[PDB]
């Protein structure tokens, strides 16, 4: 079984 | 080591200390002016349920060692890149940091493995024929004994196919030592028993009438696990049994608590709970006998005499610990009963029958496997019996072309010559209704004896098993003597019953007719 | 206030309550165990919280708390988490306190496939596993979940000492959608507004599998079909104001509303039966008798016989003799609680090992009733044949074989019945010894059952039905009357003037001898 490929990924900004 | 709460090994803890532990103990002084270093980690296979997990627990406890981490093989594995390598390094952290702080003087660590054979298998060397799980196997022997040095670790691994690990993983310096948990002998059995019941005998619920010593003789091939199944179940009759009769009885409460003590409660639990995965079954002899046997004739005494001879001499030999034995005859004789009861009279603890009914859409490998298996649990055992039901449809066999597969043959071919461990001793029954085509594949000259099933072939057989049977009254009986006087028939018993059940529907007038007609329409010479 | 699952209520108390009613000094010195896992599976229903109530109600128990789907999760860190450990403070507070003697604690979840099945919800699931199972172990907790996808759950929460106590429950039935039918009718039925000619039983009957929003739905779509009738829009939107005086609801309203608005959601229970019969049954001669008195032979004799749990037949006869109705005719005479057809319509383009499990799996439904009757036509196409070479597939053939003389677990009885119109081919690959026995079904052979067949037929009228008699009378013939249909339908096309000779024309070329 081939292992499953790399991700991208989504942020979330935070205001103080 | 029974003063621990484990009964019925004794050598096999006392080699665990001398080939691993000793430096464990002796004076320090004396260890360092040696210079030598301690075993690194153990291995462990065996049946399951024979107490491999208790003992490592104890194992550890024993030392003065720091609280377990237990890691379950088939666990590990994820399906993206790089978390199983994750997952097998995050359990050697609190080792290397401990060290690191305090040198020489820290305390010890233990990991214990569970079916570690489902992460570790021999790589693969050719190129591009490599493992799926070849990273983890790199891991984890980089991490066991790497460019850095770690002298406070200890790793147990259990498992149950020690033939599939990779040789790497067991070198001295790895993993050195092992050792072979198998099933309890009466002594063990006994053991285990006084230690489950130890707590019922303190609080005086056990009663005189039960005789522990008894009760290790009836468990043959029972393990551990099985016992206190067995001992609960017991207590669970007991209290239903106390139940159901104070609601029946107006007797008082306490006096039928002290009655929960009796020795029903265990027979009745070693019949209808309790089912042993290495001992011998009873519903299966009434699937594959429905309608018992009836000696209509001399053929079936020497069957069963040839039958009985062959068990005392597998029974009784040194030189001779496997023998093979073919049922061969013309079909529908009742080759699958005779068989099933030479087997339920051999009186061996270790009885199983392999059968096509139970195969049903599988492809050969999958065949293979099972049979493989059934005969791996049967190596585990003493005195061993199995029967391979048909032949000629675990080979797929038809008459055009011809066609068959060839793995299942070449296995069975293989089977039948390969002898059990020393000491051991096996027996194997055949049942086929097509012999010449094995005489042509080669097949009849692994066995060692065949035995023929006649048919029944004179009227007066018939006569006999009509009266066995109990079917017609004396006038019928008269008019059909009168008219198959002649011996000239040519019948099997499974078909016979087939056509009096057919007969019987018709109306009380026209039965005997239709059975003639019948018997006639069928064949009368081979 | 349910039935049918009695028995399910008597499993549940022996399960788990049976062990209750000991006082804890009996059980301390046995050190039994007890459950504190129950999962209940199956489609909505008012039942399972109905079950719920009532475990409620029974024990000594606190006022059981119920969470109503994913109220845990929220929009903060820690919140979600942070909701669990409220709900077991009084559990730990009493075990602190009255140790052993401490009363027993519900709690239900509802919907808990929604909240067990990512960083919230795998945190709250290792949460609710640590808190249910975790270095403390309370003995006098118990949760109840329920779930109508029970294969979407997390295995490890299947683990034992998690979840014990399997449980399926069945759906709802007739006379408790009537009584819900009835509560929605009441309003209606009250001030007068529903029509006289509408039966309540009929509409629950004909309605099923459909649940209240679905109930409700077809009764409100009834309504509107009512209301449009007084509106007069498509020009405006103006209505006419003088039949609003009145309104009622007619029963075609409702009916019409289940056709063409408003369709189940879990499907139906379609059936075609009468696929395998188009032409009904015509008793042309008495070979048809015999073929159904031998079938009723059969069938009485797999209900009465002790030693013989297993019957098998096999029908034999040239290709178009009409043999897969006379199979079904026969099937739906034995009046059977289960009855099922094997046909090669309903796999086409599947491999040898889809065959082996659809074939496989019919047996396995089929065995568990307590006496069954199964049907297979056309085996030389299940087990695709050509003459060529020749070639086939031998792993159907192979699990056919094993499967004629398998007997079903004891006590219960199955029958088989198969067709077939190549019985040389069957016989040279071994499988006709397997069959019990064999039945015949020939052709038509003198003009006088034709003769009689066109009358029953009715479609030739006397004066070309004495040509035909003066033609065919003085000989002998061989056509299949699946055959003759089909002539029969051709040469009715054309004029009137024509078509004794078209008839009389096919027949030569298609009569034959055997
Ligand atoms: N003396 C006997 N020997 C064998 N079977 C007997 C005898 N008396 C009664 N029977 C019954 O006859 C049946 C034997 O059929 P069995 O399944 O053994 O046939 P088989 O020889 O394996 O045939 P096939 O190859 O057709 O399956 C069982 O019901 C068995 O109870
Ligand atoms: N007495 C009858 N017996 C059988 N079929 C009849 C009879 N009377 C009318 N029919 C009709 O004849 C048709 C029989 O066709 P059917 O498909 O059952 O035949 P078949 O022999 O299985 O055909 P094939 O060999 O083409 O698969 C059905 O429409 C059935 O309704
Ligand atoms: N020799 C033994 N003495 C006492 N109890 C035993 C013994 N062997 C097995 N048992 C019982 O069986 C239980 C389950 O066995 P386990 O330790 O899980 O072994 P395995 O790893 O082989 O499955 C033990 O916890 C213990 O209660």
């Amino acid at each position: 079984m081939a292992e499953d490929a790399d991700m991208r990924n989504e942020l979330e900004e935070m205001q103080r | 080591f029974e003063k621990m709460g484990i009964g019925g090994l004794d050598k096999e803890f006392s080699d665990i200390f001398r080939r691993a532990f000793a430096s464990r103990v002796f004076p320090p002084e004396i260890v360092e002016q040696m210079g030598c270093k301690h075993v690194k980690g153990i291995l462990l296979y065996g049946p399951p349920g024979c107490g491999k997990t208790l003992l490592a627990r104890q194992i550890g406890k024993m030392l003065n060692a720091r609280e377990p981490k237990v890691v379950n093989g088939p666990e590990i594995l994820n399906k993206y890149v790089g978390e199983s390598e994750a997952n097998i390094r995050k359990l050697f952290a609190d080792a290397e940091e401990e060290q690191r702080r305090l040198g020489a003087n820290s305390g010890l660590h233990i990991i214990i493995f569970d079916e570690i054979d489902a992460i570790c298998k021999q790589r693969g060397s050719m190129a591009g024929s490599t493992g799926v799980h070849d990273t983890v196997v790199n891991q984890l022997l980089s991490k066991i004994d790497g460019v850095e040095q770690l002298n406070n670790i200890l790793v147990i691994g259990m498992t149950n196919r020690p033939d599939l690990i990779d040789e790497a993983l067991l070198r001295p310096g790895r993993l050195e030592v092992k050792m072979e948990i198998g099933l309890p002998d009466e002594k063990g059995r006994l053991q285990i028993l006084h230690i489950h019941t130890a707590r019922m005998r303190g609080h005086q619920l056990l009663s005189a009438d039960v005789d522990i010593k008894e009760l290790a003789v009836e468990t043959k091939n029972f393990s551990g696990a099985e016992l206190e199944g067995l001992v609960r179940a017991a207590q669970s009759t007991a209290m239903n049994r106390h139940i159901k009769a104070s609601t029946k009885v107006e007797v008082d409460m306490e006096k039928a608590e002290s009655l929960q003590v009796t020795r029903g409660d265990f027979l009745a639990s070693l019949e209808n709970d309790i089912k042993p995965a290495f001992g011998t079954n009873q519903e299966d002899y009434a699937s594959y006998i429905m309608n018992g046997i009836i000696k209509w004739g001399d053929p079936v005494t020497r069957v069963l005499d040839d039958g009985e001879l062959l068990v005392q001499q597998t029974k009784n030999s040194d030189r001779t610990p496997l023998v093979s034995v073919l049922l061969e005859g013309p079909p529908h004789s009742g080759k699958t009963a005779l068989a099933a009861k030479i087997a339920e009279e051999s009186n061996f603890p270790f009885i199983k029958i392999c059968s096509p009914d139970k195969m049903i859409g599988f492809s050969e490998t999958a065949k293979c496997q099972a049979m493989k298996k059934i005969f791996d649990d049967a190596y585990k055992s003493q005195l061993s019996c199995v029967v391979v039901d048909d032949i000629e449809r675990l080979l797929d066999y038809v008459p055009i072309g011809p066609r068959f597969s060839n793995l299942v043959l070449q296995a069975l071919l293989v089977l039948l010559k390969k002898a059990p461990p020393q000491g051991r001793k096996l027996l194997i029954i055949g049942t086929t209704s097509r012999k010449d085509v094995l005489q042509e594949m080669e097949m009849l000259n692994a066995f060692s004896t065949t035995i023929h099933v006649p048919n029944i072939a004179t009227g007066e057989q018939l006569l006999e098993a009509l009266e066995l049977l109990g079917n017609f009254k004396d006038k019928e009986r008269t008019t059909i003597a009168q008219q198959v006087k002649g011996k000239k028939v040519w019948i099997g018993i499974k078909k016979l019953l087939m056509l009096i059940e057919m007969s019987l529907q018709m109306d009380p007038e026209y039965r005997v007719r239709k059975f003639l007609a019948l018997l006639r329409e069928e064949g009368a010479s081979p």
